[PDB]
């Protein structure tokens, strides 16, 4: 339909020459953030092992950045998920009121389980930690040492964030196949 | 798909009484009509 | 007699309970031994004096023979979760089957279609995301030695590479390509030019 | 023989029975119809492993002991080869007519004036489809590429394929174009080749013109390309149907060695066979030889002096594909060579795919061939496997695209069309034969009822809705919503299903009710 | 030690007779539904696990595998039906359990099976002489060797584009398998070569075979255009000078060493010229074009050659001359040569044609027909060619009765009429045969959806008065005539019938105590 | 629409129970003499 789509732009659109070909050179771009690494070579062998040989380089730089960025935990980052999901849940349709809502009860079980094997009370710390993040105060996690909710950036717990988006991804991969099973095919014996 | 799944079963109770009065019907369609079959009672 | 030769399908009534409840008797192996304070579980042959004892998780999924077909569902989705990282995989099976477990009254007492709950789950798990970015911390304090460091690890890495002619120059490109990114770090935000 | 355990089935019971078997395999792919369905664990007998909702796939797996349920495989086997894509439409609308025709037996209609019943029923239902129906290339010819495009979207967007849905979807458009004819019409599955290997991404995945062989060039020296050598006849290429070796007679075949004399010169004579039989090839003018047997250490020793890259164990079927694609003669004999009998070919080289160790072997041509051969890429065996039938669906698509430019809206407009058409004709028709045709109009109900289902939806009140729209309002399709979008009119969407694939769907399902019905007695021997 | 029975005893009396009716009430309620073509098929599933569905009443009988010593009888007769005859594979089982069943309630009464035979025997003896008599067989009475066959080909052609010249039509059918041997009968030797233009009503039957005019180069009206008897001759490559394709590359450097090569095929060929004149063969018919060289010199000698004949019409050549295919021209002999009584051209069509006439030694015909276009002449050949093969099997079989229930309901009804002059227990008797007969009419209407409550009276009313060749139409529900709508059966089927199946059901109840082994 | 609308249709064919048992417990044909009731009263109304 015309007038209805996603456009871009750019300010300036201009033609280069490097290598005795004529290239493009774009200028301007909205909100655009990305690089272009031309790689000047004296033969094929030069430009096929320098690529391969960057982004591995890249590799190492990007792990730094993913890698050592941690999150609170302790209970904290499984409670303030719930706080979005039940925001999540308060606009949605009609049919999909209770299976947001139910994704918001798994991730408040998550810290339960981790205070039931410590041998206290979960039903006491977790609708504490829940009505104690639901207003104010977010970075607010539970302590199994001394079995109270104390600040996680106080007590320095944190846990990976590549580790929270893992389990996450996998729980959704592990729940699309399930949850569409209206019957199970057993697998052939190898 | 994935639906109610009614635990208890009140309808399924209806249903057999159902099926109850329509065995009552099936004896009866014989008799319609000043053709139809006679009933021993 | 369907299929044969071992192959069989299950109920509609006893797959969903197969699916479910039978894969949260398999997350029931992991879920008690979750946490560094979680319990332990034993290991036992026909032999028996050959068992052991131990929390791992993935040694305790992976040796215990599992009848049910939807468990061996289980069992593909820890080897996607020991590729990326070697550990967590305690922590998807319990979390996946605490899903699962809320999907039983997501489908009795709800009567919800199953495949707008995992819409229900794309949009929750969208917003779960989002909110682990706005809470998220680093350790990358001291940026100003970190963009330091990150040159000279890049020069380490194009050691016995042809790239090692000129260390200064190449290490600055390859370090200003990510940093001055802002955002996702993956290849498709960097074009190779070879000319 | 073998009376025990015999099986024996009369008319007032098996007919009975026989319906009850055909509802059992069909509420099994109900689940699994549409793109909502259920994507089921399949492992073939050979160790392939992959999990798909095809029901081609899924019913061929199924083994069972249901005479009626047998029907639907072997009527699936032929319609796997025709289209392959509309098992589970046949099967679930053939159930349909088997719940109609169950409905019309306690009547007191019998057997035979139903298979008549639903005949003149299809035959209708043919006809008023085709005054509703569409026009794609007399109509607009640039949406003809958007059609192609996005009909393999529909079958691709269940798939991981999604993300990269716009190669392949080209890579489906050209494959099937290139094996046919634009006035012959004629596609074969045979002509296509299809296959795949583990290395790669999805994204990497060419499309080649020709065929593939799984060759490494044989001794690694040899040069991994071929060129046309300033500007000759294309690219020569040898096919002997003889292995190489020295001759023997078939009379003796016992040669007999008396000391190192005869030893040295029967060592020096089968060397002198091999630089004989090279020399054929360089007469011809054959850069490759491709032969149906290994060839020996010395072998790949003259051949690498010469620049002449080996090929060895080819099978009998794919040298046939070699000469209709290359151009090229089928040569019996070594001396009967020549440059007319050589496949002529675009270009030969050996491209490195990935890390995989394989390093196979690609033989292009400029001009329409005859075969063509999709490789696919993956990072894992199950994901190349999956990507590898889903572009298969592809092809089978845009197949029955191009065999009929005539196409009609599907997303189950098409079903209900069909239904209100002769549900109105039906009581313009009078006799028992009334009956059989409004049973008709109710079992086209079944398939976009059991679409509803597995959208999330009333069947009853969706299908009730679209046919106050297509009548009060004004004719047209408007379907239930199968993929999610904000309203109605999967026309505005550009939805389209071909006219000739609908139509063989409904034949044949009609076909194999008849056959069904034709069926009253059931006898199973035993074991011995 | 050694035992014959395997220690399986059986039980004797009036009891082992019921068992063998109830053996032949089985095999006949599975072949049932299997009669007529409409009828329901049979599933059957061996112990090798291989599934097939057909509704042969061979097929299936021996894929049952049954143990029942005496319903292998019906078994056995049945491929005697498939084997001598072909046809009513299904209806002799069927008759004989029906004539089974019938007598079911004689041996309840105590009726012994000495009168029970001889009470069906002469109702079959009776029948046989009522069936010459219902089966009309005509030939110089009213008639001919082709009128006959002509109008039951004509009301099957009826209802076409043809139907208004289809008077001159039909003649050519019937006069196409009487122009080859009567003994052996094929639909493919039929086959009609179209000549474009010309009226539909024009067109002219030939008994020998015909071929399109290939000459394209002058040389032509030289050759004699009659022959008295011509020595065919056919070959099939390598005939003429310059080769048409397939040819060779020669580099001379010298005027002579071409002109060589010339005279060098000019020899091979001179030779072979020769061999034709030595051979006394007048007709040359090939595959492959004729030069000038070859034409030139048979004009000469009077010898008629023609070239690029369709490899279709060079198949009816050989059958037609009665000699044999050679494969080169070197090899040419005199046996493979054959003489036609008349040859010559017809300019049918506006276009010349070179056909033979008249051979009495030809197996196998060609038509010629005309018409506007050629996808007319097309659909005249295909409603010509169902025509001939309904006349096919008439000629083969000259002794037909009328089907659809006429011919089985007037045997069942002059019986019960004889039954009324027979005295003692063979009155009972003969009724039961007559009513046995009914099944084959019921399980006909049966299986194609008619009620047979309704058609059996409604047939027997109008079969008992006035005319006596009242059918049953097999795609309308209705009475009337099938003598009028030439729906024909053959006489052998229902004699052989009558004789197979009242035969083996008189066997099984002959005995009164049987005892079987087994092993 | 909805619902209800499929209802009416099952509904019309449960009025169709008692002229059909009256053809059977009189001997007719049940699935004929049933149709000829439809043929008849589209032309006319109330008159067979």
């Amino acid at each position: 339909e015309p007038s209805k789509c996603k456009l871009g732009e750019c300010d300036v659109i201009e033609e280069i020459m490097l290598g005795e070909q004529p290239f493009l050179k774009f200028s301007g771009c909205k909100a655009g953030e990305a690089c272009t690494i031309v790689l000047r070579g004296a033969t094929d062998q030069t430009l096929d092992e320098a690529e391969r040989s960057l982004h591995d380089a890249l590799s190492v730089l990007s792990q730094t950045t993913k890698e050592t960025r941690t999150v609170l935990g302790g209970g904290c980052a499984e409670m303030v998920m719930s706080k979005a999901v039940d925001t999540e849940a308060q606009n949605i349709d009609g049919k999909k009121s209770l299976a947001v809502e139910a994704f918001a009860r798994a991730l408040r079980q998550l810290p339960t389980i981790l205070a039931d094997n410590a041998g206290f009370d979960s039903s006491e710390l977790v609708s504490k930690l829940r009505s104690s993040i639901y207003n104010g105060i977010s970075t607010s996690g539970l302590d199994l040492n001394n079995g109270t909710i104390a600040d996680m950036r106080q007590l320095g717990i944190v846990e990976s964030y590549k580790l929270k988006r893992a389990v996450v991804s996998s729980a959704s991969e592990a729940a699309e196949v399930l949850l569409r099973v209206d019957n199970i095919i057993r697998a052939r014996p190898r | 798909n994935a639906t109610f799944k009614n635990k208890e079963k009140p309808q399924e109770v209806r249903k057999a009484n159902i099926i109850a009065a329509r065995s009552v019907a099936d004896a009866i369609r014989t008799s319609l009509g000043p053709k139809g079959m006679d009933k021993m009672i | 007699q369907i299929f044969g030769d071992q192959v069989t399908e299950e109920r509609a009534e006893n797959a969903r309970l197969s699916a479910f409840v039978g894969a949260i008797a398999v997350g029931d192996l992991v879920k008690s031994t979750l946490g560094p304070k979680g319990m332990d579980k034993l290991l036992q042959s026909a032999s028996s004096n050959t068992c052991m004892v131990t929390n791992d998780g993935a040694t305790i999924l992976k040796s215990i023979p599992l009848d049910n077909p939807a468990a061996k569902v289980l069992v593909n989705i820890s080897k996607v979760q020991d590729d990326e990282v070697g550990d967590g995989t305690t922590s998807v099976t319990v979390l996946s089957a605490e899903l699962l477990r809320e999907a039983e009254k997501l489908i009795d007492q709800s009567k919800i279609h199953p495949q707008t709950i995992i819409e229900g789950y794309r949009l929750a798990s969208a917003a779960a995301l989002d909110a682990l970015t706005k809470a998220a911390v680093d350790n990358s304090h001291d940026k100003t030695m970190f963009r330091e460091d990150l040159i000279h690890i890049a020069k380490t890495t194009l050691s016995s590479k042809i790239l090692s002619q000129d260390k200064d120059h190449f290490a600055e490109l390859a370090t200003n390509a990510i940093l001055r990114l802002k955002g996702s770090t993956n290849l498709e935000h960097i074009q190779i030019i070879k000319i | 023989k073998d009376q025990g355990n015999k099986k024996r089935q009369h008319g007032l019971e098996a007919k009975k029975s026989h319906i009850l078997a055909a509802r059992s395999v069909a509420s099994i792919i109900k689940t699994s119809l549409g793109p909502r369905g259920l994507d089921k664990i399949l492992i073939s007998p050979d160790g392939e492993i992959t999990i798909t909702n095809d029901g081609a796939t899924i019913l061929s797996q199924m083994e069972l002991d249901n005479e009626i349920a047998k029907l639907l495989v072997q009527l699936s086997k032929s319609q796997d080869d025709e289209i392959g894509d509309g098992t589970t439409g046949v099967v679930v609308l053939a159930s349909a007519l088997l719940d109609q025709a169950l409905e019309l037996i306690q009547k007191g209609i019998h057997p035979i004036k139903i298979a008549n019943g639903f005949d003149e029923a299809a035959k209708l239902a043919i006809s008023k489809l085709e005054e509703t129906c569409d026009d794609i290339s007399a109509s607009n010819d640039e949406l003809f590429r958007d059609f192609l495009l996005r009909a393999a979207k529909t079958s691709l967007g269940s798939k991981i394929v999604s993300k990269d849905h716009d190669r392949f979807a080209e890579m489906a458009v050209e494959a099937v174009i290139n094996v046919m004819d634009k006035d012959r019409k004629d596609v074969d599955f045979d002509l296509i080749k299809m296959q795949g290997r583990v290395g790669g991404s999805i994204s990497d995945s060419k499309l080649i013109n020709g065929v593939i062989l799984d060759k490494d060039f044989s001794h690694p020296q040899m040069p991994k390309c071929v060129l046309p050598k300033e500007g000759s006849d294309g690219v020569k290429l040898a096919i002997l149907t003889c292995p190489f070796e020295p001759p023997k007679p078939k009379t003796k075949h016992k040669l007999d060695i008396s000391s190192v004399e005869e030893y040295q010169k029967l060592q020096t004579y089968e060397q002198d066979k091999f630089k004989e039989m090279i020399d054929d090839v360089k007469k011809a003018g054959a850069d490759v030889v491709i032969c149906q047997w290994g060839f020996d250490d010395e072998a790949n020793h003259l051949l690498l002096q010469n620049d002449l890259p080996a090929v060895r164990w080819v099978g009998g079927q794919e040298l046939e594909h070699i000469a209709i694609s290359t151009n090229g003669r089928i040569v019996p004999r070594f001396q009967d060579l020549s440059k007319d009998k050589l496949g002529t070919c675009s270009r030969i080289y050996e491209q490195e795919f990935g890390t995989t160790k394989d390093r196979m072997l690609i033989i292009e041509q400029s001009k329409e061939t005859k075969t063509v051969t999709c490789f696919v890429r993956g990072s894992n065996k199950m994901i190349v496997d999956e990507a590898e039938r889903a572009l298969h669906d592809s092809l089978c698509v845009v197949r029955n695209l191009v065999k009929d430019s005539r196409v009609v809206y599907g997303g189950g407009a098409a079903e209900v069309t069909m239904s209100l058409a002769v549900s109105e004709e039906a009581d313009k028709q009078r006799g028992i034969d009334q009956y059989a045709f409004r049973g008709f109009a109710q079992a086209l109900d079944t398939i976009p009822m059991t679409l509803a289902e597995n959208s999330g939806l009333d069947p009853i009140g969706t299908l009730s809705t679209l046919k106050s729209k297509q009548l009060k309002e004004k004719i047209s399709n408007i379907g239930v919503d199968c993929l999610g979008y904000g309203s109605n009119d999967m026309k505005e969407l550009f939805v389209v299903d071909p006219f000739i694939g609908k139509k063989q769907q409904i034949l044949l399902a009609t076909q194999l009710c008849r056959m069904i019905l034709k069926i009253d007695n059931v006898i199973i021997s035993g074991k011995d | 030690i050694v035992v014959l029975k395997e220690g399986t005893d059986a039980s004797q009396g009036k009891g082992q007779i019921i068992s063998n009716i109830n053996a032949c009430v089985a095999v006949q309620e599975a072949l049932k539904p299997t009669l007529g073509p409409l009828g329901s098929d049979i599933l059957i599933v061996t112990s090798n696990q291989k599934t097939t569905i057909s509704n042969d009443g061979a097929t299936i009988l021996k894929l049952l595998d049954v143990v029942h010593p005496a319903a292998k009888t019906l078994v056995d007769i049945s491929r005697a039906q498939d084997a001598e005859v072909g046809d009513g594979t299904t209806s002799v089982t069927i008759l004989a359990g029906e004539l089974m069943k019938e007598a079911k309630p004689f041996l309840e009464e105590g009726i012994s099976s000495h009168l029970i035979m001889k009470g069906y025997r002469k109702a079959v003896s009776l029948a046989v002489e009522k069936i010459n008599e219902l089966a009309v067989d005509i030939t110089s009475e009213k008639s001919s060797g082709r009128e006959l066959l002509e109008r039951c080909a004509r009301t099957a052609m009826s209802s076409k584009l043809i139907h208004n010249n289809a008077d001159f039509f039909v003649k050519m059918c019937v006069d196409a398998v009487l122009s080859l041997d009567r003994n052996d009968l094929d639909d493919k030797l039929i086959g009609i070569k179209k000549i474009p233009g010309g009226a539909m009503e024009e067109s002219l039957f030939i008994n020998g075979v015909a071929f399109k005019k290939t000459f394209s180069y002058a040389g032509f009206e030289q050759q004699p255009k009659k022959f008295n008897n011509p020595k065919i001759l056919s070959l099939n490559v390598e005939l003429e000078l310059k080769a048409e394709k397939d040819n060779a590359e020669v580099r001379v450097e010298h005027v002579e060493d071409y002109q060589a090569i010339v005279d060098a095929e000019w020899q091979l060929i001179f030779e072979k010229l020769r061999q034709v004149e030595e051979t006394g063969a007048n007709i040359v018919l090939s595959k492959l074009p004729i030069g000038d060289l070859a034409t030139q010199f048979f004009a000469d000698r009077n010898i008629f050659c023609a070239g690029r004949v369709s490899a279709d019409d060079m198949n009816r050549v050989i059958q037609a001359v009665g000699g044999s295919i050679q494969s080169t021209t070197s090899d040419i002999k005199p046996e493979h040569l054959g003489t036609c009584a008349l040859f010559e051209e017809m300019q049918i069509g506006s276009e010349r044609y070179n056909l033979f006439q008249g051979c009495p030694q030809a197996k196998t015909c060609t038509l010629l027909l005309r018409g506007g276009a050629e996808q007319v002449i097309a659909e005249v050949e295909r409603s010509l060619h169902d025509a001939i093969m309904i006349v096919k099997r008439a000629l083969q079989n000259k002794l037909i009765v009328a089907g659809g229930g006429a011919t089985e309901m007037e045997v069942s009804k002059c019986l019960r009429d004889y039954s009324k002059t027979i005295a003692g227990k063979q009155q009972m008797i003969i009724n039961a045969f007559a009513k046995a007969l009914e099944v084959i009419p019921r399980q006909l209407c049966e299986n194609a959806g008619f009620d047979a409550i309704e058609i059996l009276n409604k047939l027997r009313l109008a079969h008992s008065k006035g005319e006596k060749w009242y059918g049953v139409v097999f795609e309308t529900e209705n009475i009337g005539d099938n003598f009028a709508k030439f729906v024909w059966e053959p006489a052998l089927v229902k004699i052989n019938a009558l004789n197979s199946a009242t035969e083996a059901t008189n066997l099984i109840l002959s005995v009164d105590e049987t005892i079987t082994n087994k092993g | 629409e909805g619902v209800q609308a499929f209802i009416w249709q099952e509904f019309a064919s449960a009025l169709e129970v008692i002229p059909t048992t009256l053809a059977e417990n009189a001997g007719l044909n049940s699935i004929k003499v049933v149709t000829e009731l439809r043929s008849k009263h589209e032309n006319g109304e109330l008159n067979d």
